[PDB]
């Protein structure tokens, strides 16, 4: 394809410079005919012959730079086609001094008839759910895969669109909020490990706001202090691109340690206990249920025994809330979805 | 003419663009005046006025070449600045549904090769394009000056130029 | 199609066969340049000799000006002489036309053979970059030292920069012979008044030395800031989900804006030296006509101010000025070739790869680092034929690295490796996708057989996920195409490693991104069902210890070593503290593990 584009680009220029040499010939013969039987000058014929030589010197640069300006202007057209994309409308409808300074003082998450989709052309992924959580409650959510349980934690943050429902936290609706104030005062942790390069002190503190004492306590409560003390950077150790200096569970624990820096009242979690070992998972569950005792934590469980010590269990299936009670109250009853989840484990 | 040259001129503005077209236009008009004064100088057979007008007109040529080179590099630096810092600030406010639909290597290919084309490869090509076609139309203007018989020869070369250019461009695309 | 196939001399594997024969008789970047000149000297000197033969034929232009307007200023009875023949305007215009036809077609043949040399160079060093890639260890990628975007950036904007240098370098080779024969023709037309203009032609060496060395360090700092900007942009936009959810995008936008600001400082430096290179290369001939026409009618005896020597000298200065305009792009692509060959030889000198039982690693020592303490200490494993094994440990204790030592991707400090190496089927903790169809992802260049294909779809339960896909099975996924769940690509990567017909099937945590039901379907229709019936050896590190009763062997790891190997009764007999730690962990305290 480069050789045929080459041979086309020499074919056009060999025809066009044949036409340019014919321009030299016809300007030469009409200037010597008009200096033969008429009188122009001497020097005007030499000027016309010189610039007739110049247009054969420069016609290939005219046609080749016009083709190169078209081929390089296509990149400006593609950058402008990317540049006309949409936005998110980060500024909300509520006034920016209506909020307090400590906005999430407690957890009063009211789920009032919520239903989300992903896009404008597909189904409601969640049906009409309804909940209200007391502000000390270390609740959990289980369910099947594809049930929307990651999508409900995305629906906390308005990542998906809430086409009906009023999610109200502490007397303040989520949809009337500025989004930087929303997603700065609320801490998700995802299932997938996402880890940038640079270092650990860049990675937990990207904007240079915390001391090393709360960072080393965040490394202590992520069951992680011993390997950062073994690695010879000493908080300035280089994590590489994608986190490929470390293991996959070490990437997950570094992501959980970046969740533990920002002290909000709500630590919504997805399955960050997925793809780590069960011993440090259960030791980490006892560590996060001694540390964040005043904080509401909401987890999505990958394993059904770390949701066994939760306050309430919300089993989601196919868009709707199926069970909503204490875990032993859902265990001691009828052969249900949560009872078959703990039965199919053991 | 596409929309991309319109967005190229709108990102360049008016202030560098007027100097961009007019420094090039007087930069070729000074050279046509230089050898037209040389063609006045060859029919001598009044002395040492021609060499002084030649010296001050090549001084006008070197200062128009100077202001032409810094105005093409000043619009290269200005559109190299301002086609960044708006693409970055209109991809940094994009929703997550946009990233879930579009392939990520297409957006990184836009950020690598097309921005590399905009900062490096475009304004040297713009200098050789403007200088080559303005030397070409000054060559056609001064070959129409010395004879009227080229003006009835100009139409077959232009119609075979337009026919061979359109007949090539349907293969080249 | 009908562009067609290619010629045999323009083939890659014929190109790079000539470069590998030029890689021999070399026993570094100078060695890379010596292999490139020994591989591609002949077509490059054919391009350069076509640019010898054009532009020396290009100097019949001002010779015909010097014929024609010297004529227009003005036995042996029907014969004409050669001086009568070469002072007539019609035959000098016809000779000018034939010389200009032959000069433009030799210029086009020179441009063709230089672009054909650059295309064969691009094919040969593309498969040389790939032949370095297939021996390349992961330890020069995992602990820094390049990124995958940098290795793609090699073939993106360094192979094409060396290709554009091989486009442009016959103009470098046949520039100065045109300069020295053009100034001899300037001496032939008007004599020693043009030797004043020889001083401003010999004054290009500061503006080819100082300007190009300032452009050299400007372009090196430009490419260092641009690789910093592209690496920060690529690590920004893959993590755009966590970057938007944490609201950190203004911080990362500030970081790449400072990287773009330092890159714009180096672009300002490259810009100012490019602009004065364009200014000097177009400002010396218009000074040269000024100094030759003040040297004509002052400081010298006015020998001949004709129109003939005036327009012959101005046409000769315009064909002395029109090859001069390219030289900033010539030194631009020259220094981009020099940093291309320097980074290419830095990439090409990187580190590389070195009893009814398959694998018999006895006493091995393994290190991720080339010069570090070993992450794997003394291991003695035995992986039996046809039987499942499991690797159980904590976080960071050698479990995926034991597999990567057994693949050979780890460097081997000590110990021995014994197999039967055959083909091992393998799916990592991070799943890996192609940008082909989902049926091409599962099959992975095997023969397509729909019964085994239906067995591995309905084994690991992909049929509602194929039913939610818009073209069904023929959707293309990956980086191009349609993005996926995260739980889909784990099953796609482990469903690729059941179709392999390979006896050793390594697994590296397949039950991370799934729930209990699809893991039970993979335990009860995928593994222990398809792989017992072939008696294929499977190795599966997990933390799901509910499936540890379905195990023929247990490897226990902690802190880079193996604590014990054997069976579950062997861990019941003597490793009872770890057995009771598993028993308190599993919460099957009423029952036994068997
Ligand atoms: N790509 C790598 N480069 C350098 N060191 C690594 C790499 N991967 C892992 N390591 C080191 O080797 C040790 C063992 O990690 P390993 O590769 O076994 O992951 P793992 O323990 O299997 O992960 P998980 O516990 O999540 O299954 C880790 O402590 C880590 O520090
Ligand atoms: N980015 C997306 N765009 C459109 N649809 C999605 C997207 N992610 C998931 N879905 C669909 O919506 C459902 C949401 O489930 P999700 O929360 O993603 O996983 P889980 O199975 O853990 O609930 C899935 O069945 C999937 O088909
Ligand atoms: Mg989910
Ligand atoms: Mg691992």
């Amino acid at each position: 394809a480069s050789l045929f584009l080459t041979a086309a680009n020499r074919w056009l220029e060999v025809r066009m410079e044949y036409i340019g040499a014919c321009v030299v010939l016809i300007a030469a013969v009409t200037s010597i005919s008009n200096s033969l039987h008429r009188e122009l000058s001497a020097g005007l014929v030499g000027l016309g012959l010189t610039y007739a030589l110049m247009v054969s010197n420069y016609l290939n640069w005219m046609v080749r730079n016009l083709a190169d300006m078209e081929l390089q202007l296509g990149a400006v057209k593609r950058i402008h086609g990317l540049l006309k994309t949409e936005a998110e409308s980060y500024e909300g409808l509520l006034a920016p001094s209506l909020i307090p300074k400590n906005w999430p003082d407690q957890g009063k998450i009211q789920i009032q008839n919520l239903s989300v989709r992903y896009d404008s052309s597909l189904k409601p992924v969640l049906k009409h759910v309804n909940a209200l959580i007391a502000p000390g409650q270390k609740i959990g959510i289980c369910g099947r895969t594809g049930s929307g349980k990651s999508s409900f934690s995305l629906a906390f943050f308005r990542m998906v669109d809430t086409f009906e429902g009023h999610i109200i936290i502490d007397g303040i609706d989520i949809a009337k909020l500025p989004l930087h104030t929303l997603r700065s005062r609320l801490s998700i942790i995802l299932q997938d490990p996402v880890l940038f390069s640079g270092t650990i002190r860049f990675n937990l503190d990207p904007e240079r706001k915390c001391s090393d004492s709360t960072l080393w306590e965040a490394l202590e409560i992520a069951q992680l202090k011993l390997v950062v003390k073994a690695l010879p950077g000493g908080l300035d150790a280089i994590i590489t691109e994608g986190g490929e200096n470390f293991s996959q569970g070490q990437r997950q624990l570094f992501c959980l340690a970046r969740a533990f820096v920002r002290k909000t009242s709500i630590f919504i979690m997805d399955e960050a206990t997925a793809s780590i070992d069960m011993a440090t998972e259960n030791i980490l569950q006892k560590v996060v249920m001694t540390a964040f005792a005043d904080r509401t934590v909401v987890t999505i469980a990958h394993r059904v025994h770390t949701i066994l010590s939760a306050d309430l269990v919300i089993v989601l299936k196919r868009g709707a809330i199926l069970e909503f009670d204490k875990p032993e109250k859902l265990l001691s009853r009828k052969d249900s979805v949560f009872a078959s989840f703990v039965r199919a484990d053991k | 003419p596409w929309r991309a040259c319109a967005k190229y001129l709108s990102s360049a503005g008016i202030l560098l663009l007027s100097l961009l077209v007019f420094s090039q236009l007087l930069k070729h008009m000074v050279l046509v005046a230089i050898d037209y004064w040389l063609a006045k100088w060859t029919d001598s057979a009044d002395q040492t006025v021609y060499a002084m007008v030649f010296t001050v007109l090549c001084s006008l040529g070197i200062v128009l070449c100077l202001v032409t080179s810094v105005t093409v590099e000043w619009t290269g630096l200005k559109v190299a600045k301002r086609l960044h810092r708006s693409l970055l600030n209109r991809i940094i406010l994009a929703p997550m549904r946009f990233f879930e639909t579009t392939p990520l290597g297409s957006i990184l290919n836009r950020f690598s090769s097309d921005c590399n084309t905009i900062d490096q490869h475009i304004p040297s090509t713009l200098e050789c394009l403007s200088r080559s076609t303005l030397l070409c139309v000054s060559a056609l203007a001064v070959i129409s000056y010395v004879t009227p018989v080229f003006l009835v020869a100009l139409l077959p070369l232009a119609i075979v130029c337009y026919f061979i250019q359109k007949y090539f461009r349907v293969a080249s695309r | 199609r009908a562009i067609g196939k290619l010629p045999i001399a323009m083939r890659a594997l014929t190109n790079y066969q000539r470069l590998c024969e030029a890689f021999d008789a070399q026993v570094g970047a100078r060695a890379i340049w010596q292999a490139l000149s020994h591989a591609f000297g002949r077509r490059l000197v054919l391009s350069s000799t076509f640019r010898i033969l054009a532009d020396l034929l290009g100097f019949a232009g001002p010779l015909c000006i010097f014929g024609i307007v010297d004529h227009l200023g003005k036995l042996g009875v029907y014969f004409v002489s050669s001086q009568e023949f070469l002072a007539n305007a019609y035959v000098l215009a016809v000779l000018l036309f034939l010389a200009l036809l032959l000069q433009r077609t030799f210029l086009q043949a020179s441009y063709y053979v230089a672009i054909e040399t650059g295309i064969n160079l691009r094919g040969a060093i593309q498969t040389k970059i790939y032949n370095k890639i297939m021996h390349l260890s992961t330890s020069n990628l995992s602990m820094g030292e390049m990124t995958a975007g940098q290795i793609c950036n090699l073939v993106a904007i360094d192979t094409n920069q060396l290709m554009w240098f091989f486009f442009l370098c016959p103009n470098l080779w046949a520039m100065p012979v045109q300069i020295i024969v053009g100034v001899i023709l300037l001496y032939y037309i008007l004599g020693v008044s043009a030797l004043i203009g020889a001083a401003v032609i010999i004054l290009l060496a500061p503006v080819q030395y100082f300007v190009a060395t300032k452009l050299s360090q400007a372009q090196r700092s430009t490419l260092e800031y641009s690789n910093e900007r592209l690496k920060q942009t690529n690590e920004m936009l893959r993590g755009i989900k966590l970057l938007k959810l944490y609201a950190w995008e203004n911080i990362f936008r500030t970081r790449v804006e400072t990287t773009r600001r330092k890159e714009m400082t180096s672009l300002r430096a490259f810009a100012i030296y490019t602009s004065i290179s364009i200014f000097m290369n177009t400002a010396i001939p218009i000074a040269a006509v000024l100094i030759t026409f003040v040297g004509h009618v002052s400081f010298f005896k006015e020998a001949d101010f004709s129109p003939s020597v005036a327009f012959a000298s101005l046409s000769l200065f315009h064909i002395l000025v029109t090859p001069l305009f390219l030289l900033s792009s010539v030194v631009r692509s020259t220094v981009k070739a020099l940093v291309s060959v320097q980074k290419l030889s830095e990439f090409l000198s990187s580190a590389e790869i070195r009893d009814n039982c398959c694998v018999q690693i006895m006493g091995g020592y393994f290190t991720w680092t080339p010069d570090g303490i070993p992450t794997l200490s003394n291991i003695t494993i035995r992986i039996p034929r046809g039987q499942l094994t499991m690797i159980v440990g904590q976080v960071g204790c050698g479990k995926s690295s034991l597999l990567l030592a057994a693949l050979g991707e780890m460097q081997k400090v000590s110990g021995a490796v014994f197999w039967s190496r055959g083909p091992v089927a393998y799916a990592s903790q991070k799943p890996w996708l192609l940008n082909a169809t989902v049926e091409e992802n599962i099959i992975f260049e095997s023969p397509f057989n729909k019964q085994r294909y239906k067995m591995v779809i309905e084994a690991c339960s992909l049929q509602p996920d194929i039913d939610i896909l818009p073209h069904g099975d023929q959707t293309q996924i990956g980086e191009r195409g349609i993005n996926l769940s995260g739980g889909q690509r784990q099953r796609i990567s482990v469903a690729r490693a059941l179709y392999q017909h390979a006896n050793v099937v390594f697994l590296d945590d397949p039950f991370s991104a799934l729930d209990i039901h699809l893991s039970d379907h993979l335990m009860q229709a995928g593994i222990l069902e398809l792989l017992r019936d072939d008696k294929r050896t499977v190795v599966l590190v997990t933390h799901k210890l509910q499936y540890l009763p379905h195990a023929d062997w247990i490897i226990a790891m902690k802190d880079g070593t193996i604590q014990r190997e054997g069976t579950l009764k062997d861990f019941q007999r003597s490793e009872c503290q770890l057995f009771e730690h598993w028993k308190t962990l599993m919460n099957r305290q009423d029952q036994e593990l068997e």
